[PDB]
């Protein structure tokens, strides 16, 4: 249960392909609001995941 | 750890023990196994393995199910096994581009093999519910060395003129073909034929390469006449 | 100019905003000095007493007067003393009203102006009005002593002694607080200065020129201190006249006091080795003076309806292109106008002719030569259009280290003892004639070490200084001067420490050149013999010249100019002087060194074993030139890191166990439209051309040897094949093709490729061109940027092999270490140019330190010193950066950006580099910052950030190869040939590299891994010895649902929830490197 | 050149016959002069801003760049006799006795006395 930017970007660092951790951050930025910043790294797990994965994407 | 005999998802996990290193003061390497459902030809008759070991190869699978027939007293006649592309070196086939990860899949001979393997494997993940000690060992074919410097061999001469003769000779032949195809004047069903500028040379290629006067008429002028008065 | 004096203008309003003074300090200080006043008025006066007089004063009371050296002696004091109530002045930034809010400390100075009734027309010779001084402020101490026990104000009061800028002829009182006329927390002090009425000593008469110590000999230091303090008023007196006259007098004061401040300049004492005798004052006299005229003509170069940036700029350019010292000077008017002479009097000279003083007598000529050069550095970024340099301007102190802000030091101990001990101790003579051309010892052994350390290098150096460790100002109240023990002595300093601004062209010359020789003995040649002796000789060269000089020989573990000095102040100087710079020979002895001859004696500025290569591999450029093919062999461009002078160690024939062996060269065909349009057959056919060139080359060149490798270090092209050429230079080489087709089927396989394949086929891309296109364009100007900057390649060496002893090799790419290798050179701002392998290391060290790549870009202006970045391609460059990092904020895909000519992506060798490298890198670079900002710079520091930390490890595996490879190698603790078969070539290869390599391809989801590359100098002492540090991902680490594609080795802790089995891996670990894992360390 | 020497490069170029020719001149039209002067005028540049001063007389001995003018101009009009016929120094950039040392490939006396 990430909480924080910098450990957000540490588990991201764990799985960058992660949806599920994608998702926690952009679920955290859509709480505190920030709409364009969660739609970016929205942005960001596309441009980051890999190919194999149809299913999260 | 010991009552994970199977996962709830269909698949049932595989234990392997460990050699006692010098290093190191045993392991259970877990593997999953479940049957595949697929319409191919070739990949009828086939076991999805996930999480195997380091160069989980054809003797080893052969390994593997002779202790689970010798074991159970079964018979299962591995055939081939499928995807070993356990170093992300395969997964952009570029070539066909521009003209299933940490798993494999390991196809036998016929259903009777595949079905005593697969109540080998049940009996096996019975065995790491219940006496974690009857299982097998994994041993892996040790990458020392010799295969080292024989990764590091420079190659030999007779083996690149060979390939690179059969290459480049079906590659002649498939291109002259295909060039006096798309210059062999075509014409569909009706009567249609297409046009080929010169010096093209594939169908594929050609589907992916696939002023007013304002001050003129009398209306004009004299919408002009009222936008300036 | 609109641009830059917007922005300029701003930060300068931003600054002073920032710095701005408190005005409740400003009145507690007022009404405080109020109260002095009110002091002094009540402390009464002393009359006419003689030296037994005020002998018996001054030891019955506990203060003693602090006299001037030397001592007034009963001998020839026939005059008397007197005290009578003083005039009242305030003096100051405080007084010019530009004061600020210093962190450390500010102080006010007041003036008690002397009585010319007490005053005669006799006093101005040999320390009368000086003794007359120290007993004047002596009876003002010891009655500001009783009135503040009169007023109690003792119990945080602090009352100490203190010089004149440290001048020992000019004591001074300092006043402190500690902690209701309380001001400690105002961190302000006030100096008592004692001076002298304006006109009471004929200014002609005490002129620099003249002598006033009858024993002739000027007295300069002399004539300026008893002239300045004579008239220390109608200085700022002209200075609140000019300053009423212009409007930003007080933001130009405030620019150059915070400029002079960062650059570590003050208006101090410099004659004895220190840095100062420009400060404030001088820069507010230097304004007012330029203000007042300035040119040759006398026009008015600076205009009074100017701004501050206008003024500021103004000095700036005036200072770097007019000489004060040696061939120009400057002469104002204080009561007219300023103008230039062409007559330098051998010392920074502006002259006031209404009160005929030359102001900046405090400086040597060294201190206004480094002065000049910064003056010149700074109008260089100031005229920097491009790019903004206010931030490196104001906002960086450069005085913080010594190896940083000087290129070369030594420390040297001076055991001289005493006042007799120095005709023992000392070679040189301190006569009558030298005490009163250098009235303080200090002065004299300082203008000495200067003048011949300087004479004995000249053009080996730019820049000289000397810093006399050990130098203090203040002193208590009961002490007649400053009284030291330490050190050898009985003077204020423990040894010295020489600095040197060194000249990287002019320091490996191995001749020691002097004047020519004739018959008749020259004055120049006879006092260059008489100065080498020994080592002075008479050498012929081959040109026909018959010319003194005297001959060195270089060493690969410290410089000629260590030797020089060494020998020069061992000579010169004093038999009992000890010198060292221990801190440069351990940096050289680290440097690493080849098996190669007269490699001992081989210096650091060498390229012979590069020059060899390069001429072995134009042979072989030769012969495939003449060779004849189906095609013409269009071009052969090297690429190789030993081609563009950056490889760990300088390469060695017959060395092919060296990871940088065999060099990359990029070989290009001719423009055959015939090419297969197919990748594979492309590639194949590049192949059969490497085979039938192979072949020829077996025919008609025998000597060379030749096989195939199949490379594949790009992905997804499993058919590269590289052609090794062995040489009889013992080099080796590999051959690729490049072809405008691979450009265009990777093009095309680009397009065509799905939404999802698109990322991973341009990171292949990527790679492709960092290999291939920008690596030559890269070489090429490394280079010649390099052939600019000889440092530059030593420099990287020992930075790569840096990071090779802490395994970030493993991911860092070596053109991504160049760049930031040729970051300070290129950016020496706001530093000088390295010219020691310290200085440039140290400096790269500390940009990365002080680096944050998660805001802070990098753009590199790859050019020789003064085809730069114009300024639509620095904000092309600048949107590129803005964009990227507003596609990635934090640096997850892309931590670092560095761009140049070559990139203008600025992504090239930054990619595929995780945030825990990154962050490793930057943490390492501040604590080794760290460790020499505290624990203080010597050896065993060097060898504290030369060891690994292996911390922060996960596992450890320690590993060693059962042959020692490092004679092989070719660094000196060798082979001879090449042997017969190219399998055992492969056997004698090094393998935990392609190790290391595969096992993070493979578990590239899941682990990352640091391992140590160069095995000859990170192996021990038999080469042989490595390190595999792994890290574990956090969220494998956690514990996750069993995906099909979940690309782990993991133990199932539920039958659905899994976690990684880590024992497995670590087995599996074992199993890869099964022959050669010798421990294994868990976390 | 990325070695700060400006430069000046004449190249010459002459319209021969094909194989097949029956007409007595083979002259070209004014725009494929024009075309083959722009094909010549952007290959010299784009291979001389590429290229160092060392390097472009590397290009310039075994008369490369004349094959790949006409390896390029091979379908505007076949040509002849095509040769770089002049190059002309105009700038020179600030000295580098180091660069030369190391483009080319110290010394003590004989203690005369």
């Amino acid at each position: 249960a990430p909480e924080s930017v910098a450990d957000f970007e540490r588990l991201l660092i764990g799985n960058p392909n992660s949806s599920v951790v994608w998702m926690n951050y952009m679920a955290f930025q859509l709480q505190l609001s920030e709409i364009e910043k969660a739609r970016e790294l929205a942005e960001r797990a596309l441009k980051t995941i890999n190919f194999r994965e149809e299913a999260e994407k | 750890i010991e009552d994970i005999s199977a996962m709830k998802n269909g698949f049932i996990v595989v234990p392997f023990k460990l050699p006692d290193h010098k290093a190191l003061p045993a392991s259970l390497h877990f593997m999953f196994a479940k049957r595949h459902q697929s319409s191919n030809s070739n990949e009828s008759d086939c076991l999805f393995l996930v999480n195997l070991p380091l160069l989980s190869n054809i003797e080893h699978m052969k390994k593997f199910v002779g202790q689970l027939c010798g074991k159970y007293d079964t018979v299962s006649h591995v055939e081939e096994l499928l995807y070993n592309d356990e170093f992300g070196l395969h997964e952009v086939d570029l070539s066909a581009l521009t003209s299933p990860r940490n798993t494999a899949l390991l196809k036998f001979v016929d259903a009777a093999s595949i079905n005593n393997c697969w109540n080998a494997l049940k009996k096996y993940s019975n065995l790491h519910a219940k006496h974690p000690n009857e299982l097998f060992e994994w041993t892996y074919t040790t990458p020392s060395f010799t295969t080292f410097v024989n990764f590091y061999k420079p190659l030999d001469i007779d083996y690149l003129k060979e390939d690179i003769h059969t290459h480049m000779a079906i590659f002649e032949q498939r291109e002259a073909q295909a060039q006096e195809d798309v210059q062999s004047s075509i014409v569909d069903e009706d009567g249609f034929t297409l046009v080929v500028g010169k010096n093209t040379k594939s169908l594929n290629s050609i589907r992916k390469k696939i002023k007013a006067k304002k001050d003129f008429y009398r209306f004009q002028v004299r919408e002009r006449k009222k936008q300036e008065i | 100019e609109l641009f830059k004096s917007n922005i300029f203008k701003l930060q300068i309003d931003e600054l002073l905003e920032q710095v701005k003074l408190k005005q409740k300090h400003v009145l507690k200080v007022e009404k405080f000095l109020h109260k002095l006043y009110d002091i002094l008025q009540e402390i009464p006066d002393w009359e006419e007493k003689s030296l037994a007089e005020v002998d018996s004063f001054f030891k019955n009371k506990i203060v003693s007067v602090p006299f001037v050296d030397p001592k007034p002696i009963p001998q020839n004091t026939n005059y008397k003393f007197n005290y009578k109530k003083p005039d009242i002045s305030l003096i100051g930034s405080f007084a010019l009203k530009a004061g600020i809010y210093q962190p450390n400390g500010s102080s006010i100075d007041t003036l008690l102006t002397m009585p010319k009734e007490l005053f005669e027309k006799k006093d101005f010779l040999n320390f009368r009005c000086l003794h007359k001084r120290s007993v004047y402020l002596a009876y003002l101490t010891h009655h500001l002593l009783i009135l503040l026990k009169k007023d109690k104000l003792d119990s945080f009061l602090q009352l100490e002694y203190s010089y004149f800028d440290n001048d020992p002829l000019l004591p001074i009182l300092r006043i402190s607080c500690s902690k209701d006329y309380n001001f400690y927390k105002t961190r302000f002090s006030i100096n008592l200065l004692i001076g002298f009425p304006y006109k009471v000593f004929e200014p002609k008469k005490l002129l620099p020129n003249r002598n006033c110590i009858r024993i002739l000999p000027a007295t300069p230091l002399y004539n300026f201190s008893v002239l300045s303090s004579s008239t220390h008023e109608n200085y700022l007196k002209y200075l609140y006249k000019t300053k009423k006259q212009t409007e930003s007098f007080v933001e130009a004061t405030v620019l150059g006091r915070l400029w002079l401040q960062q650059r570590g300049f003050s208006s101090n004492m410099s004659h004895s080795g220190s840095l100062g005798g420009f400060g404030t004052f001088e820069f507010t006299i230097l304004m007012a003076a330029l203000l007042n005229g300035g040119g040759i003509n006398s026009n008015k170069i600076l205009l009074h309806g100017f701004s501050s940036y206008q003024l500021f700029k103004g000095v700036i350019k005036y200072l770097a292109t007019m000489d004060l010292c040696h061939d120009g000077h400057l002469q104002f008017h204080s009561n007219p106008a300023s103008k230039y002479i062409d007559e330098g009097f051998q010392t920074p000279t502006l002259f006031d002719k209404s009160t005929k003083v030359n102001i900046l007598t405090k400086m040597t000529v060294s201190s206004y030569q480094i002065l000049k050069e910064y003056a010149g550095e700074t109008l260089r970024m100031l005229n920097n259009v491009v790019q903004d340099q206010f931030s490196n301007i104001f906002l960086t102190n450069i005085s913080r280290f010594d190896n940083l802000k000087y290129d070369l030091c030594y420390d040297v101990q001076l055991p001289l003892g005493k006042y007799n001990n120095l005709e023992t101790s000392l070679a040189a003579t301190f006569g009558s004639m030298e005490r009163v051309k250098f009235i303080t010892l200090e002065n004299f052994l300082a203008h000495k070490i200067t003048n011949v350390a300087r004479y004995a290098l000249g053009d080996r150096i730019k820049y000289i200084q000397i810093e006399m460790v050990g130098q203090k100002s203040d002193f208590p109240i009961t002490k007649r001067k400053v009284y030291s023990n330490t050190g050898g002595n009985h003077f204020n300093f423990d040894f010295v420490r020489v600095k040197l601004i060194v000249n990287p062209s002019e320091c490996d010359k191995l001749v020691t050149k002097g004047p020519a020789h004739s018959e008749t003995m020259s004055t120049e040649a006879a006092v260059f013999k008489n100065f080498w002796g020994i080592k002075s000789s008479l050498r012929r060269f081959k040109d026909g010249s018959i010319t003194h000089c005297c001959v060195w020989s270089t060493s690969s573990s410290e410089p000629i100019i260590s030797s020089i000095v060494n020998f020069a102040l061992q000579k010169h100087v004093s038999k009992k002087a000890q010198i060292s710079n221990e801190t440069i020979k351990k940096f050289h002895n680290f440097l690493p060194l080849p098996n190669l001859p007269s490699s001992a004696k081989t210096s650091v500025l060498n390229l012979s074993s590069f020059f060899n290569l390069k001429k072995s591999f134009d042979d072989l450029y030769k012969i495939i030139f003449q060779m004849k093919l189906p095609l013409s062999v269009k071009s052969i461009l090297p690429v190789g890191s030993a081609f563009r002078y950056t490889s760990l160690c300088q390469p060695v024939p017959f060395a092919y166990s060296d990871p940088d062996f065999f060099q990359d060269v990029i070989l290009e065909f001719e423009t055959s439209p015939k090419w297969p349009d197919e990748i594979t057959s492309l590639e194949k056919a590049k192949t059969a051309f490497l085979l039938k060139i192979q072949e020829e080359l077996s025919a008609n060149s025998s000597t060379y040897r030749s096989f195939f490798s199949r490379d594949e270090s790009i992905p997804y092209n499993l058919e590269i094949v590289t052609l090794n050429i062995l040489t009889p230079e013992g080099y080796g080489f590999k051959f690729r093709v490049l072809t405008e087709r691979d450009e265009i089927l990777y093009l095309r396989a680009i397009a065509n490729a799905r939404n999802e394949l698109k990322p991973e086929l341009e990171a292949t891309f990527l790679k492709f061109t960092a290999k291939y296109l920008a690596s030559v364009r890269h070489t090429r100007t490394l280079e010649n940027i390099s052939h600019s900057y000889q440092f530059y390649s030593p420099v990287v060496r020992l930075f790569k092999r840096w990071l090779d002893t802490h395994l970030l090799l493993g991911h860092i790419t070596d053109e991504l270490a160049e760049l930031i290798a040729i970051k300070p050179f290129v950016d020496p701002a706001p530093y000088f140019i390295p010219g020691s392998l310290e200085n440039g290391f140290l400096k790269v060290l500390k940009f990365i330190s002080q680096w944050n790549w998660k805001d802070d870009p990098l753009i590199l202006d790859l050019v020789k010193p003064e085809e730069r970045l114009t300024l639509a391609q620095y904000k092309g460059i600048q949107m590129n950066f803005t964009n990227l990092r507003n596609s990635d904020p934090n640096g997850t895909h892309l931590q670092f950006f560095v761009a140049s000519k070559n990139d203008p992506s600025g992504i090239l060798y930054s990619s595929g580099i995780p945030l825990p490298i990154a962050t490793r890198l930057t943490a390492l670079a501040k604590v080794a910052v760290n460790l020499l900002q505290t624990h203080g710079l010597n050896q065993q520091t060097i060898n504290l950030l030369f060891t690994p930390g292996l911390k922060d490890y996960d596992f450890v595996v320690d590993l060693r190869t059962p042959i020692g490879l490092k004679s092989s190698c070719g660094i000196l603790s060798a082979p001879s040939n090449f042997p017969e078969n190219l399998n055992d070539l492969s056997e004698k290869m090094d393998p935990t590299y392609q190790l290391v390599k595969y096992l993070n391809l493979k578990y590239k989801n899941s682990l990352i891994l640091s391992s140590r590359k160069y095995i000859g100098v990170n192996g021990g002492e038999k080469g042989d010895k490595n390190v595999i540090t792994g890290l574990i991902k956090p969220l494998f680490k956690g514990a996750h649902k069993f995906r099909v594609n979940l690309d782990c080795n993991v133990k199932p802790v539920d039958d659905e929830n899994v976690i990684l089995n880590k024992e497995a891996i670590f087995h599996e670990i074992a199993a890869f490197g099964n022959d050669m894992v010798i421990n294994f360390e868990t976390d | 050149t990325s070695d700060d020497y400006v430069l000046r490069i004449f190249a010459i170029a002459f319209t021969r016959k094909q194989a097949n020719q029956v007409k007595r001149h083979s002259y070209a039209q004014s725009s494929h002069i024009r075309a083959i002067r722009k094909v010549i005028s952007e290959i010299l540049t784009k291979e001389v801003q590429g290229s160092t001063l060392a390097q472009l007389t590397s290009k310039l001995i075994p008369e490369v760049i004349n094959k790949e003018i006409e390896n390029a101009t091979k379908d505007i009009f076949p040509l002849q006799n095509i040769h770089v016929r002049k190059v002309k120094l105009l700038k020179q950039p600030k000295f580098d006795v180091g660069a030369l040392m190391a483009l080319h490939g110290e010394e003590k006396g004989k203690k005369v006395t």
